[PDB]
RNA sequence: UUCCCGGGCCUUGUACACACCGCCCGUCACGCCAUGGGAGCGGGCUCUACCCGAAGUCGCCGGGAGCCUACGGGCAGGCGCCGAGGGUAGGGCCCGUGACUGGGGCGAAGUCGUAACAAGGUAGCUGUACCGGAAGGUGCGGCUGGAUCCUUUCU
RNA sequence: GGCUAAUCCCCCAUGUGGACCCGCCCCUUGGGGUGUGUCCAAAGGGCUUUGCCCGCUUCCGGAUGGGCCCGCGUCCCAUCAGCUAGUUGGUGGGGUAAUGGCCCACCAAGGCGACGACGGGUAGCCGGUCUGAGAGGAUGGCCGGCCACAGGGGCACUGAGACACGGGCCCCACUCCUACGGGAGGCAGCAGUUAGGAAUCUUCCGCAAUGGGCGCAAGCCUGACGGAGCGACGCCGCUUGGAGGAAGAAGCCCUUCGGGGUGUAAACUCCUGAACCCGGGACGAAACCCCCGACGAGGGGACUGACGGUACCGGGGUAAUAGCGCCGGCCAACUCCGUGCCAGCAGCCGCGGUAAUACGGAGGGCGCGAGCGUUACCCGGAUUCACUGGGCGUAAAGGGCGUGUAGGCGGCCUGGGGCGUCCCAUGUGAAAGACCACGGCUCAACCGUGGGGGAGCGUGGGAUACGCUCAGGCUAGACGGUGGGAGAGGGUGGUGGAAUUCCCGGAGUAGCGGUGAAAUGCGCAGAUACCGGGAGGAACGCCGAUGGCGAAGGCAGCCACCUGGUCCACCCGUGACGCUGAGGCGCGAAAGCGUGGGGAGCAAACCGGAUUAGAUACCCGGGUAGUCCACGCCCUAAACGAUGCGCGCUAGGUCUCUGGGUCUCCUGGGGGCCGAAGCUAACGCGUUAAGCGCGCCGCCUGGGGAGUACGGCCGCAAGGC
C-alpha cells in the first residue's frame, strides 16, 4: 500500500485467542470432578483412555486427561487441572496432576516421576 | 508530467545501461546537472554533455562498463551496478549528519542534497552537514 | 479393422496416485459440544420528565415572637436555592436463567441415489428464477477455467 | 447555672511600614513609583534580671513547596456518526491565594465532529523493565517521580496548607452494644485471623544508626526505619573430597560364548579438613552534652547498640548430601526384555494391531546440577500487518464502470522569504538503571566514586540544495483554434425484405409430424405439401473479419434528424490550468418487481408421450409467467484480460484497422501473433509488460464454519451493501 496509504490506515496488530481459558491466567485450577469415563480416541489411533469431567474455582466445566497407567479418580474426588491438549481426543484441552489433592502419583513408576507425581523409591 | 524527474533520470540510466547503450538522454534541469556532476566526477559515468533536441534542452549521459568477458554471456560488467532513490515525492527523507549511510562498506555513494549543495556521503561528513537524501549508488 | 478380449506407440483431459474394482457430493436415520433465535422472566447500570429530599455551604428574615450588647451589631431560630439519595413513567446497555427452535462441525457407520472430477456419460461454472426425495433439473443471459472433426448403476 | 488564669478573644495608642478607593509618572494584562484621604500591628516566658536567651508584631526580599494555564505526546471498536443547554461567547456580578461558565443574572446563537466529535470497551501514567541485529513488540511488580483513593456517596468546618486513612456532619450496606428509646465502629498502616485462590511471611528485636514531630534543653514519640525470622522465589559465591589405584574384583547389562560394558569407578593406600568444638572478637559511633574560648570559629575532651558474642582472626577437627529431565526427527544421547490398535506416549510430524532405538522397566548414554522438569503468560523466531521489511493474471487479494469532493502528489528558469530541512551555541533531558573506568566487602552477586552517552523540547545565531511559500518569466504537460477522417457509441422518428404463426381463397388426397426406435399430437369439420391474398409480432441472412465503436454494462437491415467520445495534419492560441481520487452522485448484462400495453416464435412452472430398476431428468408433443414496448424499481455476475488509473524509460519481426506523408517505405493512433533485455513458483508476460521507475486509489493476511449470524443501511418484494 502507498505510504500515504498507511498513514491513513496503518497496519494491523494481530491478536490470539487463549487455548486455555483455565480463565484467572491461572497456571493450574481446582476443580471437582463430575464424570470420570472412558474415551473413545479420533479416526487415526484406537484405545481407551481416561478423562474427567470437571467443574472448576472459575466456575468452568471441562474435560481433563488423566494421565500415567492406572487412576484413583471417582466422582466426588477433587482434582488440579494443568492445561495442554490431548491432539487426538475431541474437546479436552487441560490435564489432571497426579499427586496433587486426591490424584494419586502412578504406582510402581520407576522411569520419570516428576511427571505422574509418584516419589523416589528406596534401594538397599 | 513527469511526477519524480530525478527518479526519472536515475531510471533512463538504469534502463540505458542495462542494455549497454553508449549515452542516453534525460531532459535537463540544473538539479540533474549537479547529481550527474557527481556521478562523473565520482567514476560511474564517462561524464555528460547538454544538447537540444527539437529545441528542448537535453543532457547526454555517457555510460562506462566494464571489458567484454570470458564464456556464455560476455556481456561486460556495469560500473553503475546499482542505483536507486531514497527520498520520492510522498515519503521525503532527510538524514542528519550522524545519520549518514555508509554505502556498502564504502564502495558505493549515497548523494545528498544539503544547504551547501549537492555532495556524495563523505563529502557530507567532511563538510560536516546533514540533508535530503537522494541517491544511493553502487 | 467397424465391433468383442488382451496389448504396443504418439497425443489430450483429470479433482485419480493402494492409481476408474479410483474419487467425491448430498438426503434421512443415528452417536456430539458450540451457536444464534429465544416469549418472557431475575436483577445490575445509565438516560429523560415529574415528585420527595438528609447533611452542609450560600442568600433572606431575624419582628413589644427568644438570648447577649458599648445599641453599631452578634447568636439561637425560621424560610429559600442548590443538593446525596429515594419514588413514579417509559428509552438503551449489560450479566444470569430460559419455553422454543436454525443450521453447523466432525462424530460406530448404516441409507438411497450418482451431482462433480475423463466429452464423468445431458461440457462445466455462473448471477438469477421456478421447481424437486436428495445430490439437483430446467428457463434467461454470461464465462472458458470445455474435449475431440436413446439410455446403461455400484465395488 | 457559678468561680477563674494565660503567649485565648476584644478596644483605644504609636505607623517603620502596609492594605484600599481617586489622581499622576514609568511599565505594559492585575509589574513599579508617588500624593492626599480612610483603614491595620504585637505577648509574653526563662535565666545569674543594668544583660542575655526562647518568643511575639508590621514589612521587603530570599529559599523551599505548591495552585492554575498553554504546545505537543499518550490503548481498542466506526457493526459507536453525528454530539451539545451552562452548551459557545458577551456584559455585570458572586467565589478564591489566583485566571476561568468555577458559579449566578441578563444578552447574543453559538461550540465540537471523518485531522474520528459523541458512544462503548479496557486502563493509574512515567523514570524504566523484558525481548529484539535493529525498527519494533510487550510490560509498568520491587526502587524513584507524579496522580488518585481510604466500606459506598455527598459535604463542609479548622488551618500556612485538607475538602483531611488512625478529624467532623448526613445518606446507604454491613458488624457489634441496646433498658428498644438510642448509640459504637471502619488494617488499601506493622504483625496476625478469616474467606476467596494455583499461590504470597513473624501477632519477632531495637530506636544503637539515618530520618521526621514537639521541646531552650535534658528528653518524649516514631510498626518511617535499622536489623533478625520464615519460603531454593531470584541473583551470586561454596561443599558433597584430593592424589595414587587392575590391561582392569563381585553384582547387574549386552554377547557372534571368543567376550564387550559399567570403569580408576569401587575396594584399598596415602593427603587435605565442610560441618563441629575451644579461645579472642569488631567496624557500623561522634554528635547532641561537658570543659576552655564570647553558648561563634577553633581547640580539645567523656557517654552512647538492636544486629550479637553475629561477621571476622587465631587454635583444634571428622572423607563428609545427589538430584532431575531426556535419549525416533527437529535434538546431544541405544541396546535387551516386557507388552501386541492393548496398556499407554504425544509440542508438531506421528508411535503401539509379535523382531517397538517413540509405550513400560532394566543396563548404558546425553544434558544440566541444589537443583531439574511442568503449566500459565510476554518478546523471540514471525521478512506471518512487511517503516526498516510483504503482496493482489491462475495461490488470499484490483472496487462492475465512471464523474468528481476532501485529501495525497506536482514541468522548466529567476528572485524574496527561511515554515519544513541542516549546522553551531546554550538551557533542559532529577536520582536510580543502562554503558565505561577505578574501587569497597577474601571473589562475585551487591555497593561506592568518577566519566561518557542520549532522542525530544526551549532560546539565540547561521546555511538555502531540496520540500514549502510569494512574486516574475517559459512551453516540452494539459487544454484550445483551423482543416480533414473512421466508426454496430447514444437517443428519437420513419421504412425494407426474408422466415415463422395465423386467417381468407384455390387446387389437391391420406397422411403429416416426430424419434435411437416409438408414442402422445395433428388430419375426412380435408391436414401435410403447392399457389395467391391479408393480419400481426420479433429478430435483421449475405456483407462479417482472427473487423469496428464505447468508461463499463454493452452496440449489427436501411433512412433522416438530435448527440457523446476519439484520431491525424497544421505549430496558430492560453501558459502548468496537471495526475489520482476516501465519501458523494450517476451508469450498470440477464433474471426479477410494480402499473399499463403487447404477444408471432421461443419458453421456467405446469400438462401429457416415451426411456428407465425408478425418470420427478435428459428425448418427443403442448404450454403459462417471461421474452417485446412505455414509465418507475431492483444494482447483482466467470460485470474476465479473473490484470485499477496516469506518466516516463527499455531490441526487433509479422498480420491488420484507421489518419498523414517524398505512399520500395516512413510516420501517428488502435487491434493481434511471435520474440531482446528483463520479470516470473511455474505456465507465462515481454513498447497493448506481468520489465525498469514515480504518484494516487482499491484490496489481501491458513481452510471449514460463512458471504452465515447479529447490528445497521437500502429495497414494494425478492433480496442487496
Ligand atoms: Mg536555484
Ligand atoms: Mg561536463
Ligand atoms: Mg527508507
Ligand atoms: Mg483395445
Ligand atoms: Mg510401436
Ligand atoms: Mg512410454
Ligand atoms: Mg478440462
Ligand atoms: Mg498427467
Ligand atoms: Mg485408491
Ligand atoms: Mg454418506
Ligand atoms: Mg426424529
Ligand atoms: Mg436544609
Ligand atoms: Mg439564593
Ligand atoms: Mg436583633
Ligand atoms: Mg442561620
Ligand atoms: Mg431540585
Ligand atoms: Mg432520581
Ligand atoms: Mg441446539
Ligand atoms: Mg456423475
Ligand atoms: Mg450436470
Ligand atoms: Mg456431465
Ligand atoms: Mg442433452
Ligand atoms: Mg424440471
Ligand atoms: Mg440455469
Ligand atoms: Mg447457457
Ligand atoms: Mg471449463
Ligand atoms: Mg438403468
Ligand atoms: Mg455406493
Ligand atoms: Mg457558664
Ligand atoms: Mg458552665
Ligand atoms: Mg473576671
Ligand atoms: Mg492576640
Ligand atoms: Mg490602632
Ligand atoms: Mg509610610
Ligand atoms: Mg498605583
Ligand atoms: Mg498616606
Ligand atoms: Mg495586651
Ligand atoms: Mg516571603
Ligand atoms: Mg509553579
Ligand atoms: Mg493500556
Ligand atoms: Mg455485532
Ligand atoms: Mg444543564
Ligand atoms: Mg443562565
Ligand atoms: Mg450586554
Ligand atoms: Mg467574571
Ligand atoms: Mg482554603
Ligand atoms: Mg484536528
Ligand atoms: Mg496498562
Ligand atoms: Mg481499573
Ligand atoms: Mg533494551
Ligand atoms: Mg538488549
Ligand atoms: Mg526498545
Ligand atoms: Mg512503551
Ligand atoms: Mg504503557
Ligand atoms: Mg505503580
Ligand atoms: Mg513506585
Ligand atoms: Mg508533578
Ligand atoms: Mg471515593
Ligand atoms: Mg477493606
Ligand atoms: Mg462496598
Ligand atoms: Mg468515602
Ligand atoms: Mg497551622
Ligand atoms: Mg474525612
Ligand atoms: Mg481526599
Ligand atoms: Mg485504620
Ligand atoms: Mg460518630
Ligand atoms: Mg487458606
Ligand atoms: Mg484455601
Ligand atoms: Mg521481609
Ligand atoms: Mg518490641
Ligand atoms: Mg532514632
Ligand atoms: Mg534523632
Ligand atoms: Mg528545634
Ligand atoms: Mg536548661
Ligand atoms: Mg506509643
Ligand atoms: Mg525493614
Ligand atoms: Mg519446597
Ligand atoms: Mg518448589
Ligand atoms: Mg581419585
Ligand atoms: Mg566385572
Ligand atoms: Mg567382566
Ligand atoms: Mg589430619
Ligand atoms: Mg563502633
Ligand atoms: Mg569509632
Ligand atoms: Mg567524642
Ligand atoms: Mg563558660
Ligand atoms: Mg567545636
Ligand atoms: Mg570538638
Ligand atoms: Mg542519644
Ligand atoms: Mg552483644
Ligand atoms: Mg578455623
Ligand atoms: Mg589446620
Ligand atoms: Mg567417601
Ligand atoms: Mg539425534
Ligand atoms: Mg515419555
Ligand atoms: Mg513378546
Ligand atoms: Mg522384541
Ligand atoms: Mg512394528
Ligand atoms: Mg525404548
Ligand atoms: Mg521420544
Ligand atoms: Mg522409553
Ligand atoms: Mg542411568
Ligand atoms: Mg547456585
Ligand atoms: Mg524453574
Ligand atoms: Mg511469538
Ligand atoms: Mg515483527
Ligand atoms: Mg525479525
Ligand atoms: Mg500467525
Ligand atoms: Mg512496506
Ligand atoms: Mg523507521
Ligand atoms: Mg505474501
Ligand atoms: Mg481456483
Ligand atoms: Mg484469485
Ligand atoms: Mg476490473
Ligand atoms: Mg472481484
Ligand atoms: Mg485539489
Ligand atoms: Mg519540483
Ligand atoms: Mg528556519
Ligand atoms: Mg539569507
Ligand atoms: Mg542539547
Ligand atoms: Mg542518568
Ligand atoms: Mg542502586
Ligand atoms: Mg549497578
Ligand atoms: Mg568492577
Ligand atoms: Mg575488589
Ligand atoms: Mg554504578
Ligand atoms: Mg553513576
Ligand atoms: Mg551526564
Ligand atoms: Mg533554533
Ligand atoms: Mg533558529
Ligand atoms: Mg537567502
Ligand atoms: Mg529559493
Ligand atoms: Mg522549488
Ligand atoms: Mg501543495
Ligand atoms: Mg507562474
Ligand atoms: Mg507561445
Ligand atoms: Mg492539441
Ligand atoms: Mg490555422
Ligand atoms: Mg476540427
Ligand atoms: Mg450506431
Ligand atoms: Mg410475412
Ligand atoms: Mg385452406
Ligand atoms: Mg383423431
Ligand atoms: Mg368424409
Ligand atoms: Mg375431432
Ligand atoms: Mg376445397
Ligand atoms: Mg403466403
Ligand atoms: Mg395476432
Ligand atoms: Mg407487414
Ligand atoms: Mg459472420
Ligand atoms: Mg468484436
Ligand atoms: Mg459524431
Ligand atoms: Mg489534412
Ligand atoms: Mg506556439
Ligand atoms: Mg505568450
Ligand atoms: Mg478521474
Ligand atoms: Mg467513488
Ligand atoms: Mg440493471
Ligand atoms: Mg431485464
Ligand atoms: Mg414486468
Ligand atoms: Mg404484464
Ligand atoms: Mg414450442
Ligand atoms: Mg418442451
Ligand atoms: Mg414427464
Ligand atoms: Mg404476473
Ligand atoms: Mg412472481
Ligand atoms: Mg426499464
Ligand atoms: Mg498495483
Ligand atoms: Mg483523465
Ligand atoms: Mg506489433
Ligand atoms: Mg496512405
Ligand atoms: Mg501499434
Ligand atoms: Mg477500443
Ligand atoms: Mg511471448
Ligand atoms: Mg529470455
Ligand atoms: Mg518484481
Ligand atoms: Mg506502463
Ligand atoms: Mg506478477
Ligand atoms: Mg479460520
Ligand atoms: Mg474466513
Ligand atoms: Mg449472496
Ligand atoms: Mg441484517
Ligand atoms: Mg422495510
Ligand atoms: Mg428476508
Ligand atoms: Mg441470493
Ligand atoms: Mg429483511
Amino acid at each position: 500500500p502507498t505510504i500515504n496509504q498507511l498513514v491513513r490506515k496503518g497496519r494491523e496488530k494481530v491478536r490470539k485467542k487463549s487455548k486455555v481459558p483455565a480463565l484467572k491466567g491461572a497456571p493450574f485450577r481446582r476443580g471437582v470432578c463430575t464424570v470420570v469415563r472412558t474415551v473413545t480416541p479420533k479416526k487415526p489411533n484406537s484405545a481407551l483412555r481416561k478423562v474427567a469431567k470437571v467443574r472448576l474455582t472459575s466456575g468452568y466445566e471441562v474435560t481433563a486427561y488423566i494421565p500415567g497407567e492406572g487412576h484413583n479418580l471417582q466422582e466426588h474426588s477433587v482434582v488440579l487441572i494443568r492445561g495442554g491438549r490431548v491432539k487426538d481426543l475431541l474437546g479436552v484441552r487441560y490435564h489432571i496432576v497426579r499427586g496433587v489433592y486426591d490424584a494419586a502419583g502412578v504406582k510402581d513408576r520407576k522411569k520419570s516421576r516428576s511427571k505422574y507425581g509418584t516419589k523416589k523409591p528406596k534401594e538397599a | 508530467m513527469l511526477t519524480d524527474p530525478i527518479a526519472d533520470m536515475l531510471t533512463r540510466i538504469r534502463n540505458a545501461t542495462r542494455v549497454y547503450k553508449e549515452s542516453t538522454d534525460v531532459p535537463a534541469s540544473r538539479f540533474k546537472e549537479e547529481i550527474l556532476r557527481i556521478l562523473a566526477r565520482e567514476g560511474f559515468i564517462k561524464g555528460y554533455e547538454r544538447v537540444d533536441v527539437d529545441g528542448k534542452p537535453y543532457l547526454r549521459v555517457y555510460l562506462k562498463y566494464g571489458p567484454r568477458r570470458q564464456g556464455p554471456d560476455p556481456r561486460p560488467e556495469q560500473v553503475i551496478h546499482h542505483i536507486r532513490r531514497i527520498s520520492k515525492p510522498g515519503r521525503r527523507v532527510y538524514v542528519g549528519v550522524k545519520e549518514i549511510p555508509r554505502v556498502r562498506r564504502g564502495l558505493g555513494i549515497a548523494i545528498l542534497s544539503t544547504s551547501k549543495g549537492v555532495l556524495t556521503d563523505r563529502e557530507a561528513r567532511k563538510l560536516g552537514v546533514g540533508g535530503e537524501l537522494i541517491c544511493e549508488v553502487w
